[PDB]
């Protein structure tokens, strides 16, 4: 539903923040971005349920490299 | 410098000035992100986790999803951070 | 059910009213802890913890610290709440 | 000064609400709330300093309580 898809979204953008590099901030950024928005006008909706069900993974593997990200730090 | 409603809007436009998806010549303080911008529901999520930044501190779900102009962004603003002139 | 002026003010009392140090016949919505119902600021901090365990948020020490009335106090719970009615 | 009696007591009070059994949150409730007052009216300010840094000290101690307390908990 539209209100899932928008809060994985600021929820992946959220997290995407939390990187230590530069470059890797922007890049987990416009990688978001271009994903939802290249979806936006998908309608079968058993599809939409399967990309939703990627972005809640995809936000369980952005978590896990942010901690990584965080153990590797100085 | 303590927080006026004069800066808040300022700092509001100047975010949205940033924003390269508005047409410069249709923002307004009223300006309706979808209704008069031509924004989506994709751009707004941006838009306020950039005021965010811009004023630092973070915005729930339930408030940040119904900003959809300038002025409403402002009002919340002044709000929260307890502005009255 | 949602909050109300009304309600606000009326939780306020009833924990003031459970304060065992406030003398309950002097105990109005404008009376002063200090200079009206004889407390200190150590019975301040407690009042206004006691806040926070009756509305279910945390109020910063900035703010606690000049909550000195029931009024004071019913106007920022309304404010935090973004209540209007 | 005022203000850092004032932020101690507080702290303190809001560490004790995190005891998880009852009797122990009221009880350490009840030992700040005496330790504080029956100094309200001390005036030698080298005492008052001296009475600072006991609730310096003891701020620490409640928090390894709690921490400790809570590696105990199931
Ligand atoms: P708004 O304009 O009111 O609404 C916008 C949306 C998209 C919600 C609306 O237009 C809509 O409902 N569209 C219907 C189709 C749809 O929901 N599309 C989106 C599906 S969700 C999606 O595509 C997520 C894809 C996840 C990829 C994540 C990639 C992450 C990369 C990580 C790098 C480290
Ligand atoms: P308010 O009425 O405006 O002001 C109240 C105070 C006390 C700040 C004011 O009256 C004052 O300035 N008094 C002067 C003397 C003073 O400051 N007294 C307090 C000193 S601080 C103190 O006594 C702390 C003692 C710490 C003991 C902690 C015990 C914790 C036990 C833990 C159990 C697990
Ligand atoms: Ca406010
Ligand atoms: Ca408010």
């Amino acid at each position: 539903s539209r209100a899932q898809v928008l809060s994985l979204y600021r929820a992946m953008l959220r997290e995407s923040k939390r990187f230590s590099a530069y470059n890797y901030r922007t890049y987990a950024v416009r990688r978001i971005r271009d994903a939802f928005r290249e979806n936006k006008n998908v309608k079968d909706p058993v599809e939409i349920q399967t990309l939703v069900n990627k972005a809640k993974r995809d936000l369980g593997v952005i978590r896990r490299q942010v901690h990584i990200g965080q153990l590797y730090s100085t | 410098p303590p927080l006026t409603l004069e800066g808040i809007q300022d700092r509001v436009l100047y975010v949205l000035k940033l924003y390269d998806k508005i047409d410069p010549e249709k923002l307004s303080v009223n300006s309706h992100f979808m209704k008069d911008l031509g924004l989506d529901s994709l751009d707004q999520v941006e838009i306020i986790m950039a005021m965010e930044d811009e004023f630092g501190f973070e915005i729930p779900d339930i408030d940040a999803e119904k900003l959809m102009c300038p002025q409403e962004i402002v009002d919340y603003i002044a709000d929260k951070k307890d502005v009255y002139e």
